[PDB]
């Protein structure tokens, strides 16, 4: 059961999520249309490549955490 | 071949360590360690192949990765060894670790940029090249995303766990490896990455030289655990899909097994390691 999709503007940036050198991928997140690698842990929490050691409950929470971490910076693919 | 507590290094040792790290960066060798680490942390998954993290091989993998890095350092200056950071003791931003003569301090509040020390972007000697976003400067926010580093009492609770690892051999596991890694329990290793912040909180965490000192202490805690539990040893021991068993070889080297890395003394000793008491 993948999480639902989402789409919102968070701190001025568009964050989107959708079910789908890095792992497989059951879910995709984008920050301003650049893909954010995210990964699900066994307990259902999520991390991302810009907050890898810090589980959060949902892919939207990981997208928001990434926007927080980036401080306006473009993501690199 | 002796790994020492960072807090005990002489001015001369700090200088030689910094210079060897900067030379690996200048020559291009450093960034390939950052890249290797990132590939593994982005591919290791709880339900599929996992080798560098979230799995029993987390400890021997990082032990061999640190040995590769130390040998590269020693190719520049044979007197240099990896120091370790006991974050249970040196737990504030005023620790000598974070002085301008060693790793420099925390990042300014505007953009997290480290402004002092040998790795500050303004030196021109530490470009962040292997990166997940556009920023090319070292960042830190010490104590920003989590208030406190683990304490000695918390470390001792984990060292008392007798089983090395347990099925399902991932971030859900009970046992020593996952409590040391930090996905369950009071959280040791993951929480330190979060406490440093900046690139250390990301998949490209070897961009911060403190990465090596953090993992050298995690590696010392594995050695301490072994001394506390001479009757316990690496698991699993054969036939486990997606997980590196004791006598299986490990990527990326392919020629070494967890079995070849359990005894650190074949490669280095510590300034102090208590005997089985
Ligand atoms: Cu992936
Ligand atoms: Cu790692
Ligand atoms: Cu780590
Ligand atoms: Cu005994």
């Amino acid at each position: 059961a993948a999480p639902e999709s989402f789409d919102e503007v968070y701190k001025g940036r568009r964050i989107q999520g959708r079910p789908a050198h890095e792992h497989g991928g059951g879910y995709e997140v984008f920050v301003d249309g650049v893909q954010l690698h995210v990964m699900r842990n066994a307990d259902g929490s999520w991390i991302s490549v810009v907050s890898h050691y810090d589980p959060v409950p949902t892919p939207r929470a990981a997208a928001r955490a990434a926007v927080d971490e980036l401080q306006g910076a473009p993501l690199l693919p | 071949t002796v790994r020492k507590n960072q807090a005990t290094l002489t001015a001369d040792e700090k200088r030689r360590f910094v210079a060897a790290v900067l030379e690996l960066k200048r020559s291009g060798r450093y960034d390939e360690f950052v890249r290797t680490h990132n590939e593994f942390i982005m591919s290791d998954t709880d339900s599929g192949e996992r080798t560098g993290h979230r799995s029993p091989s987390f400890l021997p993998w990082h032990r061999r990765f640190l040995l590769d890095f130390e040998q590269a350092l020693q190719s520049v200056d044979s007197s240099v060894t990896l120091p370790y950071w006991d974050w249970s003791a040196d737990r504030t931003v005023r620790a000598s670790l974070w002085a301008p003569d060693f790793l420099g301090g925390t990042g300014r509040s505007t953009d997290g940029r480290v402004m002092d020390g040998p790795f500050a972007a303004s030196t021109g000697n530490w470009p962040i090249n292997v990166r997940v976003d556009s920023r090319t400067y070292l960042r830190r926010s010490l104590g920003g995303s989590v208030a406190e580093l683990p304490t000695r009492a918390e470390v001792e609770s984990v060292l008392a766990i007798s089983a090395y690892d347990l099925p399902p051999y991932n971030s859900a596991s009970e046992g020593f490896r996952n409590h040391l890694e930090g996905w369950r329990g009071v959280n040791l290793h993951n929480r330190v990455h979060v406490w440093v912040g900046g690139q250390m909180a990301t998949g490209v965490s070897p961009n911060d030289p403190v990465f090596w000192l953090h993992h050298a202490y995690v590696d010392k805690l594995w050695a301490e655990w072994q001394r506390r539990h001479p009757d316990s040893a690496y698991v699993p021991t054969g036939g486990t899909p997606d997980v590196v068993d004791l006598n299986e070889t490990m990527k990326p080297w392919n020629t070494v097994r967890p079995a070849d890395l359990l005894d650190h003394t074949a490669y280095y000793t510590f300034d102090a390691l208590e005997h089985h008491h």
